[PDB]
């Protein structure tokens, strides 16, 4: 069935980058717009990046606007977040989900499993 | 004051990009986009595109599809212009006009930095 | 062959607010709706009454096109038979309606940084709304005992609020620019064919 | 603009009553979808369009609402359903605040 | 978010005056219809007096009971609406909210503080 | 003035039925009547306004309409958490009377 | 998309004359037009927005008129610092096309 891992995160310092990548196997995948969540340590969930299907329309909200990058891949089957400028507020885990439909105003079905991104040190 | 001042003129010959500067002052950036416009000398305004001064993202005429780039950068003000292989179509005068996110007149222009390209 | 203007009102600066949208008549074509279908930039495409994939294998008498710009959450009462405040007080689709519903996201133009006022959408109304019936009647409501004499306040109530658009509310509070084809056959020679 | 505000953030029910966890919006949406995070996992979907149960959920939660006050109901709690309850809607940007609850 | 303060709490002897205070604070204070109400446990809830907003001149209105003993004023300045009464009866004994914009939407009473006669 | 009666002042249920607390005017006020509930301890909390239209944050549960002489609030799968004393205001006119009031108590 | 011929291609006149230019578009631009003034090699002015409005900094005589799609600029009263280029430029339907512009020169 439907399985989602990620891979990227780990440590980096304040003002460094890193890219995390979230291979989707189970479904046929350039049919299903999926997104990026991210979980502060207070346990308060929120939006970071959004895909459309087609790969055409990509949605941030304000607090991360210019400096985080969702992209697409078909052919090695996989979903990208790179993160770059990052602060210190930005410590969390990333989840990878996936909504219905062919937009971002679906529900979102499946979620990852979630890797850690501390910015420290 | 209200200006926005470009960088100087250019030289190049074909086969390199060149990179135009546009930077506002005096105003709030967030407000009105910015728009660019090419005159060739005994040519009219050829609008070559806008761009969006909160996200960055642009949208190109379809005669400046390729080769062209509209790239931002925030922590200071200014807009860039990217012009990726040059050709000798492309010796010109380049302005950066403000045109709004509702009105569409390009109330206040730049200068102009004639590229101008040859071997 | 000669093409028929769906891009004067698919390609326009300055939609109409909803309050007051402008419908434009398109009559004397050989269009071509499979530009639009296969365009890729369209986030709702929703047909109903005809195969949007069999679309120029068909004649209308009249292909009518309504304009205008309401909240992405808000384009789910632009379909046949669903109300809310958008569907039965400013735009209102018949339930035997034959057209295609057409959106997308615009929050490249129709969103400023300190808000956007010029979007306009009517609160409330006396009745419902009939299918296509516009309603430019902007004036003071006037419950109670007094007249108004045009001001607001305690008992007035102006039926006109401003969509408040910024590039940051959320995707379903983002601005799309919602287009409505209405295919007509009445009892005429057909023109619009492709 | 939109905040999901869900009140209050714990609340305990022993096994066989009937508890209710609302979902505050600020302006009016049109529906909303509830999630349950456990104590390790990752959130899952419970009920989307504030009515329809997913796949593979007990026939226990039933939510329903409409406007700017969407509620989720539990029949019968069980010990099993211990876990964070999380509302979000397409327009927000930010999910709920999360309404533990706890057994008894 | 909105919040809305009172003032005045104290008894008088009969035929004194008081004059109580509504600081707001969370919204723009030029343009609303604020209105005071007082509930009493004998006769319920009743209706005291308002003033409109800036628009509208300031206009008051006031009750039948209270026209003459009661007087309502706003200063957007400090974002206050002031209910200053005068010759205090027996019947005056109840509580005293304080309202943003009655009968319509923004409406959000306040806490109220209790001023009775000896 | 206009007074408004409300010839219930106490109406008892059990959880999960539905009572339609009613208030009459005096004359014809048109649509111009609001609704407030208060829990006892509390400042009351609009819930209707123009007498068809809801609050924000007010559930789908508590639903009223009316006009001419009648208006009715009507409330639908009663949680213990609706305990409280509702109210009716007219406000046709400057003089502003609000209603008698019905507490409520599930049994 | 939408182009704008300008007649004549040049102007020919002296200062205490009343000119008019005229930017004919091709389909049908509501009063979505807007006039410029460009000197030799530097930046243009914006002249009248919106094709009968007027904006601040400019003299009391560039006041041109006309919708649908016919449009005219006129100066009266035109003086020696007035001698040009002037550009019209449509804002209805993308993309925004300029024209070649007439140029108004001194016998
Ligand atoms: C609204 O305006 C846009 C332009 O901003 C129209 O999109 C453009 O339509 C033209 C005509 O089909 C496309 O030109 C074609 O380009 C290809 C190269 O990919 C070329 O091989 C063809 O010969 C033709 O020249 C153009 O690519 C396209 N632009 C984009 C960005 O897609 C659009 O059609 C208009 N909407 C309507 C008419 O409903």
């Amino acid at each position: 069935e439907v399985m989602l891992v990620e891979s990227g995160g780990g440590v980096v310092k304040p003002g460094g980058s890193l890219k995390l990548s979230c291979a989707a196997s189970g479904f046929s995948f350039s049919t299903y717009a999926m997104s990026w969540i991210r979980q502060t340590p207070e346990k308060s969930l929120e939006w970071v990046a959004a895909i459309s299907s087609g790969g055409t329309n990509t949605y941030y909200p304000g607090s991360v606007k210019g400096r985080f990058t969702i992209s697409r891949d078909k052919a090695m089957n996989t979903l990208y977040l790179q993160l770059s400028s990052l602060r210190s507020e930005d410590t969390a885990m990333y989840y990878c989900v996936r909504h219905s439909g062919n937009y971002v105003d679906s529900v979102m079905d499946y979620w990852g499993q979630g890797t850690s991104v501390t910015v420290s040190s | 004051q209200i200006q926005l001042v470009q960088s100087g003129p250019e030289l190049k010959k074909p086969g390199e990009t060149v990179k135009i500067s546009c930077k506002a002052s005096g105003y709030t950036f967030t407000d009105y986009g910015l728009n660019w416009v090419k005159q060739a000398p005994g040519k009219g305004l050829k609008w070559m595109g806008w761009i969006n001064t909160y996200s960055g993202e642009p949208t190109y005429n379809d005669e400046f599809r390729g080769r062209f780039a509209f790239s931002l950068e925030t922590s200071t003000i200014t807009a860039y212009l990217k012009i990726n292989n040059l050709k000798n179509e492309d010796t010109a005068t380049y302005f950066c006009a403000r045109g709004g996110n509702w009105d569409w007149y390009f109330d206040v222009w730049g200068a102009g930095t004639t590229v101008t390209v040859s071997s | 062959t000669n093409l028929c203007p769906f891009g004067e009102v698919f390609n326009a600066t300055r939609f109409a607010s909803v309050y007051a949208w402008n419908r434009k008549r398109i009559s004397n074509c050989v269009a071509d709706y499979s530009v639009l279908y296969n365009s890729a930039s369209f986030s709702t495409f929703k047909c109903y009454g005809v195969s949007p994939t069999k679309l120029n294998d068909l004649c209308f008498t009249n292909v009518y096109a309504d304009s205008f710009v309401i909240r992405g959450d808000e384009v789910r009462q632009i379909a046949p038979g669903q109300t809310g405040k958008i569907a039965d007080y400013n735009y209102k689709l018949p339930d035997d309606f034959t057209g295609c519903v057409i959106a997308w996201n615009s929050n490249n133009l129709d969103s400023k940084v300190g808000g956007n006022y010029n979007y306009l959408y009517r609160l409330f109304r006396k009745s419902n709304l009939k299918p296509f019936e516009r309603d430019i009647s902007t004036e003071i409501y006037q419950a109670g005992s007094t007249p108004c004499n045009g001001v607001e306040g305690f008992n007035c109530y102006f039926p006109l609020q401003s969509y408040g658009f910024q590039p940051t509310n959320g995707v379903g509070y983002q601005p799309y620019r919602v287009v409505v084809l209405s295919f007509e056959l009445l009892h005429a020679p057909a023109t619009v064919c492709g | 603009q939109i905040v999901l505000t869900q009140s209050p953030a714990i609340m305990s029910a022993s096994l066989g009553e009937e508890i209710t966890l609302t979902c505050s919006v600020s302006s009016s949406v049109s529906d909303m979808h509830w999630y349950q995070q456990k104590s390790g996992t990752s959130p899952k979907v419970f009920i989307y369009s504030t009515s329809n149960l997913a796949s593979g959920v007990p026939s226990r939660f039933s939510g329903s609402g409409s406007g700017t006050f969407y509620s989720l109901t539990i029949s019968s709690v069980e010990a099993e359903d211990a876990a964070y309850y999380y509302c979000h809607q397409w327009s927000s940007w930010t999910f709920g605040g999360g309404t533990k609850l706890e057994i008894k | 978010e909105v919040k809305l303060e009172e003032s005045g709490g104290g008894l008088v002897q009969p035929g004194g005056s008081m004059k109580l205070s509504c600081a707001a604070s969370g919204f723009t204070f030029s343009d609303a219809w604020m209105d005071w109400v007082r509930q009493s446990p004998e006769k319920g809830l009743e209706w005291v007096a308002q003033i409109r907003r800036k628009a509208n001149n300031h206009a008051t209105y006031y009750a039948e009971s209270v026209k003459g003993r009661f007087t309502i004023s706003r200063d957007d300045s400090k974002s206050s609406v002031y209910l200053q009464m005068n010759s205090l009866r027996a019947e005056d004994t109840g509580i005293y909210y304080c309202i943003r914009g009655m009968t319509y939407a923004m409406d959000f009473w306040g806490q109220g503080t209790s001023v009775t006669v000896s | 003035d206009i007074v408004m009666t409300q010839f219930q002042k106490f109406m008892s249920t059990s959880v999960g039925d539905r009572v339609s607390i009613t208030c009459k005017a005096s004359q014809n006020v048109r649509t111009a009547v609001a609704w407030y509930q208060q829990k006892p301890g509390q400042s009351p909390k609009a819930m209707i306004y123009l007498a068809s239209n809801r609050h924000r944050g007010v559930p789908d549960r508590f639903t009223g309409s009316g006009c001419g002489t009648d208006f009715t609030l009507t409330i639908s799968n009663v949680q213990c958490e609706d305990l409280a004393d509702y109210f009716c205001l007219q406000h046709r006119n400057y003089p502003l009377t609000f209603g008698g009031g019905t507490k409520l108590e599930i049994k | 998309d939408i182009v704008l011929t300008q007649s004549p291609a040049t102007l020919s006149v002296t200062p205490g004359d009343n000119v008019s230019l005229s930017c004919r578009a091709s389909q049908i631009i509501s009063n979505n037009l807007h006039w410029y003034q460009q000197k030799s090699h530097e930046s243009p002015r914006l002249l009248i927005k919106y094709a009968s409005q007027s904006i601040s900094g400019i003299p009391s005589r560039f006041s041109g008129s006309g919708s649908g799609t016919d449009f005219t600029l006129s100066i009266n009263s035109v003086e020696t610092e007035d001698f040009g280029m002037y550009f019209c430029q449509q804002s209805n339907t993308w993309p925004l096309t300029c024209g070649s512009g007439t140029k108004l020169e001194l016998n």
